[PDB]
Formats: structure tokens, C-alpha cells, sequence
């Protein structure tokens, strides 16, 4: 959170990189680090390989590179998945009056609708379009 | 809640008067980020876009999905609708 | 907690003679008449 | 400390109002406490049973009864928000000023959750605006730190 | 493609003269302009994040960076100009 | 010990001056609707070379004078593990 | 597997209720399976 | 969009992109979620997507109301959008 | 240790339920925080499911979700083990 | 217009020209005020500066922290564009918000051979930056033995 390009490479993505060994049937590996703040790093495997293990070995060396990552990254929890890279659907969300704002419809589907989808078998991986609510602390320099 | 959080008591001060989180900033429910915002046909969306696990099935993992919304709509708060803007799926369904 | 959300789990079983699936349909309709907000489901070997 | 006072117990607190009025038809107890020193009359205060309160202090129950800790049905009526089963209370001869043992009035509680009609109403019966508990708080201070700014206008 | 970039320098000794921790700096300095997730709570029964973060207002120009102030051992405020310089400069958004 | 320090001391500064820092951003969400700037914050970056390590300061003393860290250390590029050493036909090598 | 004519239901807080209210909800459909002895019996809350 | 625009850059665009969409291909176009904040490649604040339904192939007759044609035609149109790269696609059999 | 049944559904079960996703034939997932300290989660797997598979899935998201816990339950860790409520035999060992 | 600023950066020698005669200000200034001389400074097209120079560029442009595109190339040293900077009229003791003179940003980077070209055209070496370092101050901290000595 917070953090630029380089930071999250060099703080995490390559620290990640050089744990990547060992991983059968792999054909390539690429990754992104970018200014939002994310990493992005996606190992591809020679067709046929069984994708549940897959998993479980990537995971396995990552597990390793784990608490060398910065306490921040671990904290907003790291993900593996194992999914195809484009959209199966999108799922649309909206109010038919205009008694909730868009803050309010992101928050109901991230906080009521979202994990269950998240647990569906066949769901390789949920992203919202929006932003579940946090109790927001705004600071002011000048009272502080 | 806000009221809460507002609350904190970040020092007492030399003649006795209170220092709350309140009182040096603004306390509110918002995002964890403000980074994706959305708009379904220029009207105010939010929704989740969804990708199919590996070698798993598209028609049927969709089915599996309609499923589990059906049951979360009557539980929706007054206005709350589903919308259906992207699908790979029909077509599959419809040219099979 | 069940699939994600606070619950409560409720046993019970068909009357003297009745089914299981009348029981259930009944449950079913009687949960429908709970206060708004509640929801129910079947789990374990009802689920089945 | 009974087969019924105990009965009577779990019945106030769920608010089963007939078996109420069967176990007071039968005598059973009104001062069964349990082990917090809670009577029929304070679970059906922090429970909200309005019948119940009305039933057992038509039975001669202690309405100034007092929980191990101090606190009397009043304070968990007030607390917990129900105008009407405060006012019973009240008017069947409830101390307003009582103090459990932080010294904590009802008046207190009732501040802290903002519940302003209760407030007015323990005002009405004379409560004092300018008790205050064992960290020397009164029921205003409780007011403007919450910042219930309503609240804070009637405590003045 | 590259974009400008705001690079602060902390003055190590100018810290070190003034009292100020440089786990101070980089939090005060962090926590504002970037946010940090400082613990959860929880919002209607739903466990959730707690974020600390500036006001949209107070970190938008390059002038705002002055207008924080972290505490130094000796009790005194001390503006983030006592001890910074500032310049652009080109870097990555993405790097690959 | 000529200049009051252990081990520790010196731990603590390389931690805190080899240190990367997230630093935020001027214009990032939520922005104040009408920002025109959108750049990233850098603070402090990796040190790079042995120079750089050399120059990281342990304390200044009362009469102004620097205790850097290579004031206490040898300072060179040499391996995590000195314990393992191959020669190829008695030549020094290494290998896979 | 339990028992056959027997049952297995979850009752569910599909909107942020909390426990009081679905300690009620209980309560109610309970009581109103209660009124029904010859379909529903021995319909119980599993926890405590 | 280029280098260090903002959300309100972007959403311009994207309002003119969903404009195009529901003015000039109503004949066509069922609906357009748009999402400002990512877009296959990057994801910043310079960045934005939209996926596209189209009226069912009935309501389409002939290969000018067809995705290639729109699609076309929508990009075209797209590359008078001042300072942006405004690109409308189709999505191929196999995605791989 | 010493933890009140809504401590430990709040601090560990929400945010352990929250991070089970991606795993793969599930059906169900209950759980129970109790006033002695301990939960239990129990995710239960379409017939025919490899067991071993779904175990491994189970524990690679818990061990994710790990740092999301308090101190005091990392250290103590979380077992994840399959559920089978058949005993070949119970040794008892008594002293008389 | 500014299709300049961008040619500037990106280097394109003709379209910096053609833009150039066909009126764009040689002074337009992107979001943080850098004109297409500091781009072609910093980016290091000897090129561009001297076109951009001979159709009257201001040499001593500032950027809203203050620095010049001279303080840009000898921070990065190009050489070549010092020297053209230098003639063309750049201040040799210019001061961007924090004191710092473009001698201390060749002094820091250990940029010797520019060190001395600034020294030539005069620089101070007794400006201090807004901590009170001189260009000696950073070699000798710096370590940079050859520097500290050119310094004197």
C-alpha cells in the first residue's frame, strides 16, 4: 500500500522471483510490479500439467519467500490462483432508485454477495469493481 | 461504527481538556482504496468480474453462479438489482 | 456461522409417519414467515 | 434457590407469559436470584417483557433489587432502551439515583446510548443531572464526549 | 513510458542533530501520503479494515510535504523542510 | 569501542538507511476533484554500492565530528558463505 | 448419517442482523413448529 | 491515457467512449459497463476498460451490424478522442 | 488462550472463512467459536473428491490468511486435519 | 502545441525542428514546469538543446522546485550540454529550493570532469546547501578522494 513500482520489486516480486525453482513442467514465468502498488507475477505450465498441483508447488516455494516480504504485503494477505487470465463474466451490480451511491453498492457486494462467489467451485479468481467500506481516518497536519 | 472511532482519546492534555481522534481528523466509512470505479450504461455500478478456474468448466461453473445469486436476492436492500453486461457464456449455450 | 454468515443450526424430525421432505416443506414454509433479513438453508443429510 | 423460583427464572427471561402467570398463581418465588444476583425482575428489564415487569411487581418483587455488581432493574431498562418497562418501574417505586457500584446511575446508562426519552423521563422523575460515577463523570460529560449534541442540549 | 516523480531526501544527520527518528519520518511521511492499515474492526457483524491516511487536501501539491510535522525526542514539532530536499525525476510506473 | 558503539548500533543504521521506502503519492485517490498532478512519492531507495554503505552514519559527536560506518568497518562486495571453495584441475572455479 | 425422518437446517443472518435478532427469528420458528406436532417434533437448537 | 493523467482525465474519456456506444450504436449495443481504474495491460489511474453487450444477432442483421464491423467503426471513430488510446477489440476463439 | 467466544470468531474464524476461496469443490463450510478459546471449521467437499486435494487446498489458503491472525494464535497454530468420526480403538491409560 | 515537449524527450530531432518553425513556444512547461530544455537536458539529446537554444530557449528556465536544466546536466553528466548551457548564458550558481547549486549535484555524483567546467565559469564552491554543505563538503563524506582535491 503505498508503495511505487520499484519498491514492489524490489521488495517483493524479485525477492519471490528467486524462490521459483524446483517447479515442474513450467515454461515460462513473467511478472509485473507496478505504482498502484502490485505485483503480478504469473508462472505458465507446459498444457497437460495437472493445474491443482501446480499450485500446491508454486505455493510451496513461495511459502518461502513469505517473511522475507515486508509485514504491509503480508498483511493485505498475498494470493495464488489458478485461473484462466480472461473474463468468464462479468456480474453486474446497480440500484433502481438512487437510495445508495456507488460507494455503497461496491460495499454491499463486497460485504454480502463476494466470498460466496469467491467459494464457488469453477471460480478461479473474483475481482471487484469497487471498493468494500473501511473505517476511514482522515488526517489533518495542521490540527495534528 | 464512526462515532466510535471518533472517540479515541489521543491525549489528555497539561490542563485537563481532551484530545479526540475527532478532533484531528475525519472519521468516515469509505473504500479500502478509491482505484476502480464503475458505471453500468452511464448509471452508478458496482459488480464483480469473474474468471474460470483452470480446466474448470464454463457453462457449468456460470450455472453454479446464477445459483448462488439467486439466493442472495431477496435478501438485497431496497433498489438493489443484478445486471448481466458480460457473458462468454450464451454464446456457447446458443451456437452449440 | 454457515457458508459464510452468522447461523444457527436447528435439529429436529419428521412426526409419527410423515416424511422427511413434508417436514422439510414445512420448515421450509415456516421459515418464510421469519422476520426480514433471515434466510435458511439445508445442510448435512438434509443437504443430501 | 427453588424448583419454581428457578422456573420462574428461565421463564421471565424468555418471556413466557403464561407460564409466568401459572408459577404466580403457584407461589413461586420472586427473589430467586441466580448466580449474578439477577431476580425474575431484572431479566425481564434487560429483556425488554413489559407484561412480565407488570405481572411480577403486581407480586410484590423487589423493583430495587440489586445484582452482585451493584445495578438495579432500572439501570438495565434504561440502558437497554425500553421507555415503557422504565416507566412501570418508576412508577412502582424504582430509585432513579441508584448507584451500582462504579457509580453508575441509571440516568448514566441511558446517556451513554443516547436513549433521550428515557433520560427525559428519569429526569421527569427527578434524577440528578449532577451525580457523577467513580471517575467523576456526569451523564452531560458522558453527553459531549459522544458528542450527542440533542443529548447534550436537554442535560444542559 | 516513464513519468515525473517526486523524490524526497531525508537528511540523515539533519535528523539525527534535530532528534527525530527516521522510523518517525517514513511513517508520518507514509502513513499520509500513501495510507497504512492499521488494524480491523468490525461493521455491521462483517470484519473490515481500519485505515489511517491525509485528507485528500493535504497531500495533493508538492507544497504540502512542509505542512507535516513529526514530534522529536525534545518534545518540539519539527517540519518535514527542516530535514528534506526535494526534486523531479523520471521512473517506472510498471516495471516489467 | 573508540567511538561508544556495538554491533547493534550499526544494525539499527543499516537498517534505517538501507532502508526502501513506500512514500505515497501527490494526486492519488481520493483526490481533491480538480488535481492536475498525478505523480509518485520516492523516499529512500536500496544503496547500491559499497561507497554508499561507507557514508551511512552511525553519529555525530558533540564537537561536530562524523562517525561514519566505514569509521568502524571494512566494507566490500564478498559472499553470503565463505565456506565452500571448488578448483577445476586445481584451478579456481565454481560451479553448478 | 444421523437419523432418517430427521433433519438438519440452518437458520441464516443474510443481513447483518447480529445475535439478538437471530436468537429471536429462533425463537419464533420454534414456536411455530411447535404448533405443529404432527409433522414437526423434537425440533431443537443444536447449540447453546 | 498518457503519463500522470487522472481518474478525471480518464473518466472523460470513458464518458465519451459509453456516449459513443449509447448514441451512435443504440441501434446496436445493449449495454456498457465501464470501469475506470484498470485495463487488461496496465492498471493505474491513466487507465480504463469497457465491456460491450450487443443486441441479440436477430436485431443485427447483415456484416455492418455485426462485432467486426462495430468494432471497427467504434475504434475509428475512438481515434479523433484528443490525447488517448481509445481501442475497441474483439475477443478471438481461443483467448490462448 | 483465554479468549470469549466473539474474540475468537472475530479476530480468527471471520478472517480464516474470509480467505477460503479458490478451493475447489466445496459444498458447504460451517463453524463454531466457543467460550473456551476454540474454533473449529469444517469444509466439507462434493463425494468423490480427493481428499488429500481438498486438504491441501484447505491448509495452502489457511497458511495465506495466517498473518491476518493475532499473535497469540500464530504461535499457537491452526491445525488442519481430514474429519473422520470413525476410531479403530481408544487405548485408556489410568493409574489406580 | 506542446507536441514539443513530448519531441523534446522523445528525442525526434526533425519533428523538435519542424514544431519549432512552426511557432510552438519554446517555453511551454509541463505539470512540474520543466520546458523542452530541461526534458532535452535530463534526457540527455545534445541535439535538441542547441535548436532549441538558437531559436531563444530560456537558459535558466526554473521547475516548480526550482531546478534548472543546466542543474540537470551536471546532476547526469552530459557533458556537452554543460558546456552549451554554460555559453549560451546559464547561472553557474543557480539554487533550486533546497541551496543546491548544479556544482553540488556534479559533486555528488562524482561528475569530474564537469566539476571543473562549472569551476571554469566560475561557481562557487562555497555555497552551501540548505544543510550547509559545500561541494567539498560532499566529496569528502562522499569519499571521493580525486574531487575533494580538485576542490580547493
Amino acid at each position: 500500500p503505498g508503495a511505487d513500482a520499484k519498491t514492489v520489486q524490489d521488495t517483493v516480486t524479485q525477492v519471490i522471483e528467486q524462490n521459483m525453482n524446483g517447479i515442474d513442467n513450467l515454461m515460462y514465468m513473467s511478472s509485473n510490479s507496478d505504482s498502484t502498488g502490485t505485483v503480478q507475477i504469473t508462472l505458465t505450465f507446459e498444457s497437460g500439467t495437472d493445474a491443482d498441483i501446480a499450485q500446491v508447488q508454486v505455493q510451496n516455494k513461495l511459502q518461502l519467500a513469505m517473511p522475507l516480504l515486508p509485514q504491509e504485503v503480508q498483511q493485505q494477505g498475498v494470493s495464488v490462483e489458478k485461473s484462466s487470465s480472461s473474463f468468464l463474466m462479468v456480474v453486474g451490480v446497480i440500484n433502481t432508485d438512487g437510495t445508495m451511491t456507488q460507494e455503497d453498492i461496491s460495499d454491499y457486494v463486497a460485504a454480502n454477495m463476494k466470498d460466496a462467489i469467491s467459494r464457488t467451485s469453477g471460480v478461479g479468481d473474483v475481482q471487484l469493481f469497487g471498493s468494500q467500506y473501511a473505517m476511514r481516518i482522515w488526517m489533518n497536519p495542521n490540527e495534528l | 461504527s464512526t462515532e466510535e472511532f471518533g472517540k479515541i482519546l489521543l491525549k489528555v492534555n497539561q490542563d485537563g481538556s481532551r484530545v479526540l481522534l475527532r478532533d484531528v481528523a475525519k472519521i468516515e466509512l469509505g473504500g479500502e482504496n478509491y482505484d476502480i470505479i464503475a458505471e453500468f450504461n452511464g448509471q452508478p455500478a458496482s459488480g464483480l468480474g469473474i474468471k474460470l478456474a483452470t480446466g474448470a468448466n464454463a457453462l457449468d461453473t456460470a450455472a453454479a453462479i446464477r445459483a448462488e445469486l439467486a439466493k442472495m436476492e431477496p435478501f438485497f436492500p431496497s433498489g438493489l438489482k443484478i445486471v448481466y453486461p458480460y457473458d462468454t457464456t450464451p454464446f456457447v449455450k446458443i451456437s452449440i | 456461522r454457515y457458508n459464510g454468515l452468522p447461523s444457527m443450526e436447528i435439529l429436529g424430525q419428521a412426526a409419527p409417519g410423515k416424511s422427511t421432505g413434508e417436514a422439510m416443506e414445512l420448515m421450509e414454509q415456516l421459515a418464510s414467515k421469519l422476520p426480514t433479513g433471515v434466510g435458511y438453508d439445508w445442510t448435512g443429510m438434509s443437504y443430501q | 434457590g427453588s424448583d419454581l423460583g428457578k422456573k420462574l427464572l428461565e421463564a421471565a427471561r424468555a418471556g413466557r407469559d403464561d407460564e409466568v402467570r401459572i408459577l404466580m398463581a403457584n407461589g413461586a418465588d420472586v427473589n430467586a436470584a441466580d448466580v449474578v444476583g439477577w431476580t425474575p425482575l431484572h431479566l425481564a428489564a434487560y429483556w425488554g417483557h413489559l407484561e412480565i415487569v407488570e405481572v411480577l411487581l403486581k407480586n410484590g418483587a423487589d423493583v430495587n433489587a440489586y445484582d452482585t455488581l451493584g445495578s438495579t432493574p432500572l439501570h438495565l431498562a434504561a440502558h437497554f432502551g425500553h421507555l415503557e418497562i422504565v416507566e412501570v418501574l418508576l412508577k412502582n417505586g424504582a430509585d432513579v439515583n441508584a448507584k451500582d457500584d462504579n457509580g453508575i446511575t441509571p440516568l448514566h446508562l441511558a446517556a451513554n446510548r443516547g436513549h433521550l426519552e428515557i433520560v427525559e423521563v428519569l429526569l421527569k422523575y427527578g434524577a440528578d443531572v449532577n451525580a457523577q460515577d467513580k471517575f467523576g463523570k456526569t451523564a452531560f460529560d458522558i453527553s459531549i464526549n459522544n458528542g450527542n449534541e440533542d443529548l447534550a442540549e436537554i442535560l444542559q | 513510458e516513464d513519468t515525473p516523480q517526486f523524490k524526497i531526501d531525508i537528511d540523515q544527520e539533519k535528523a539525527q542533530a534535530l532528534g527525530v527518528s527516521i522510523n518517525d519520518i517514513n511513517t508520518t511521511l507514509g502513513a499520509a501520503w500513501g495510507g497504512s492499515y492499521v488494524n480491523d474492526f468490525i461493521d455491521r457483524g462483517r470484519v473490515k479494515k481500519v485505515y489511517v491516511m491525509s485528507e485528500a487536501k493535504y497531500r495533493m501539491l508538492p507544497d504540502d510535504i512542509g505542512d507535516w510535522y513529526v514530534r522529536a525526542a525534545d518534545g518540539q514539532m519539527v517540519p518535514f523542510s527542516a530535514f528534506s530536499s526535494s526534486r523531479w525525476e523520471y521512473g517506472s510506473p510498471r516495471l516489467e | 569501542n573508540k567511538f561508544q558503539l556495538t554491533p547493534v548500533d550499526v544494525i539499527t543504521a543499516i537498517k534505517a538507511q538501507n532502508a526502501q521506502v513506500a512514500a505515497g503519492q501527490l494526486g492519488g485517490t481520493p483526490p481533491v476533484k480538480g488535481q492536475q498532478l498525478n505523480a509518485s512519492i520516492i523516499a529512500q531507495t536500496r544503496l547500491t554500492s559499497t561507497e554508499e554503505f561507507g557514508k551511512i552514519l552511525l553519529k555525530v559527536n558533540q564537537d561536530g565530528s562524523r562517525v561514519l560506518l566505514r569509521d568502524v568497518a571494512k566494507i566490500e562486495l564478498g559472499g553470503e558463505n565463505y565456506d565452500i571453495i571448488a578448483e577445476f584441475n586445481g584451478q579456481p572455479a565454481s560451479g553448478l | 448419517l444421523g437419523t432418517a425422518t430427521g433433519f438438519d437446517f440452518e437458520l441464516i443472518d443474510q443481513a447483518g442482523l447480529g445475535h439478538e435478532k437471530l436468537t429471536q427469528a429462533r425463537n419464533q420458528l420454534l414456536a411455530e413448529a411447535a404448533k405443529h406436532p404432527d409433522m414437526l417434533t423434537s425440533v431443537r437448537p443444536n447449540g447453546l | 491515457l498518457p503519463a500522470g493523467a487522472t481518474q478525471e482525465r480518464t473518466q472523460k474519456v470513458l464518458n465519451e467512449v459509453t456516449h459513443y456506444y449509447l448514441t451512435k450504436e443504440k441501434n446496436n449495443v445493449e449495454s456498457v459497463f465501464a470501469v475506470n481504474g484498470f485495463n487488461f495491460a496496465g492498471r493505474g489511474q491513466n487507465t480504463g476498460i469497457a465491456f460491450v453487450s450487443l443486441k441479440d444477432w436477430a436485431d443485427r442483421p447483415g456484416e455492418e451490424n455485426k462485432v467486426e464491423a462495430i468494432t471497427m467503426r467504434a475504434t475509428r471513430a475512438f481515434s479523433q478522442i484528443k490525447d488517448a488510446m481509445v481501442f475497441a477489440f474483439n475477443l478471438p476463439a481461443i483467448v490462448e
